[PDB]
Formats: C-alpha cells, structure tokens, sequence
C-alpha cells in the first residue's frame, strides 16, 4: 500500500503542528485577559 | 467572608500578562486603592465635627 | 469633639472612643482598610520584553518580535494614566456631592 | 461530550482543556468580588 | 499621587490624531474642567450659609 | 537556476510592501483611539 505510507505521514505532521498551536493561543488569550481587568480597575 | 472564596491565576496564563503589562500598571492600581481609604477618613471625621451641634 | 477630629485626643467621657478613633486612622493609613490586604489577588509583576517562537526546529519556524510590542505598551501606559488623573480629579470635585 | 456515537465520525470535546477554563473563571470571579465588598465598606457613609 | 504614574503620547501615534482632530475638540474638554470647579465652589459657599443655623 | 532569481525578486518585492503597510497601520490606528478619547471625556 503506496497510500497508506503517505496517509500516515500527513497526519503525524498534523499531530505535531496542533501542539504548536495550542501553545500560542495560551500567550494570546492571557494577553488579552489581562487588558481587559486593567481597563476595569481604571475606569468605574 | 474573603477567605473561602479565594482562587489564583493558573500558572499557564503568566507568560501572556507578562508581554503586555507596561510599567505603571500594578502602581495605578495601588492608587485607587488609595483614594478610597482616604475618602473613608475625611467621612468618619466630617461625621465628627457634626456632633457639635447637638448640644445647643 | 474636636480633639477626636484633629487628632490630639480626649479626656473625659469622651476617653473611650480614642481607641476606637485609632482604628479608623489618619491620613492614607486606615487599620481597619489594611485588613482587607492580606486577601489581595496575586498579579504578576512586569519584566522586559522577550519574543515568542513557534515551531522552534522546523521550517515553518517564526517569532513575534518586540518591536512592535514596545509600542503597544507605550499608548497603553498612557491610556491608563488618563484614566486616573480623569477619577483623582472628579474624585475631589464631587467630594460634597455624596458621590 | 461525544459527538457520534458509534459511527466514523465519532468525536470527543476533551476535558483538558476545559479544565483550563474553570481555573481561569475562578479567578475572575473571585476578582470581581473583593472588588465589590471593598468599595462597599468605602463607601459605607456616602449614601450609595 | 499623580506625579510617578506619569506617561506620554509615543510620537509616532500623533500623525493620526492631527488628522481627524476638529477645532472645537481642545476647547470643548476644558469647558468639561471648568464646569466642574464651579460646582466645587457653589457647594463648599452653600455649606458656609447653613451654619446660620447653629445659633438659635 | 532560474528559480532561485525569480523566486529571489519576490521575496524582496514582498518585505518593501510590509514596510509601507507598517507605516499606513500607525496613522489609522491613531486616528481610532484619538475619536475614543475625545467621546469619553464628553460623555460622562
């Protein structure tokens, strides 16, 4: 099976690039909590 | 009653806050809560100079 | 009355409430608004600007620089000074208003 | 949760992640409460 | 307390600002600061005429 | 190579159009936060 050597390989390479991702939206989503409270404090 | 309802920022959501933060930030914070406690003791002593009134 | 206003003391029947006047405070140092600080949120302090990586090795390898984060800090420190001179000032203003 | 039970398409919303959420939630609600009996004791003499 | 939260506009953010920027803009926020001390001085002049009423 | 020169020209073309941009962001983003300030001094 030519295929099946090919199948595998694509999704290995996905596997690896969700954990990349799931990494940068940790950094983001902080960042974006955290100007939204200082706003709150600030202004009533 | 702010003993038993207490939670803390999980450990993952710090390298995020600690990009954006700018310098005058946390110090802005301690001033207002600095002016309340001041507005807290000009009342309280307002209150007190009124008691003067009652012995007329 | 007016040395448990001023801050002198009082002596008479009015020689119990100089304890009770000394809870209250003076000036920016209030004992009883000190209680409500050993229950503060813990918020992370501030450091210096470092890039993040993703995809450290691979050749999809990219950063979000500094350079154009600096800047956001600069209008963001800004933004939140306006937005405290604009509550010391109206703070003092409405200060005979109760609020 | 499980979208599809039994079929090809079965898929799982995993908790992981979700645990995340709550532990920022908590946070934010705990914030949002110190915030409110301290200016309540402030403003204790200011009619509201 | 307003001396060491102190921060300035970057120089880059004003080519912005100097383009959308009407006439009346500046003048119209210091009508909102005046406002505000004439308050203060009508409430602080209208509690001075109200300790007439502490001699009767 | 023939590609390498070709694919060598569009490289550079692209990070001069990145430039220009990075100039047009800070004059829009300016004029956004400049309205935002002005209409909340005015309304309480």
């Amino acid at each position: 099976d030519p295929a099946k050597a090919a199948f595998d390989s694509l999704q290995a390479s996905a596997t690896e690039m969700i954990g990349y991702a799931w990494a940068m939206v940790v950094v983001i989503v902080g960042a974006t909590i955290g100007i939204k409270l200082f706003k709150k404090f600030t202004s009533k | 009653y702010l003993s038993d309802i207490s939670a803390q920022l999980p450990s993952d959501f710090v390298q995020g806050v600690q990009l954006i933060l700018p310098s005058n930030a946390l110090p802005c914070f301690y001033v207002i809560l600095s002016v309340k406690a001041a507005i807290f003791i000009f009342d309280v002593k307002q209150k007190i100079v009124s008691y003067l009134d009652w012995d007329k | 009355v007016s040395g448990l206003a001023n801050g002198n003391g009082a002596t008479g029947d009015f020689a119990g409430s100089n304890s009770q006047m000394a809870q209250v405070g003076d000036g920016d140092n209030s004992p009883l608004m000190n209680n409500f600080r050993q229950y503060l949120p813990s918020l992370p302090q501030s450091v210096e600007c470092r890039p993040f990586v993703f995809g450290a090795g691979k050749p999809y390898e990219f950063s979000i620089d500094c350079d154009k984060i600096n800047l956001f800090r600069g209008v963001f420190a800004f933004l939140l000074y306006v937005a405290t001179f604009m509550y010391v000032f109206s703070t003092f203003a409405n200060i005979l208003r109760n609020k």
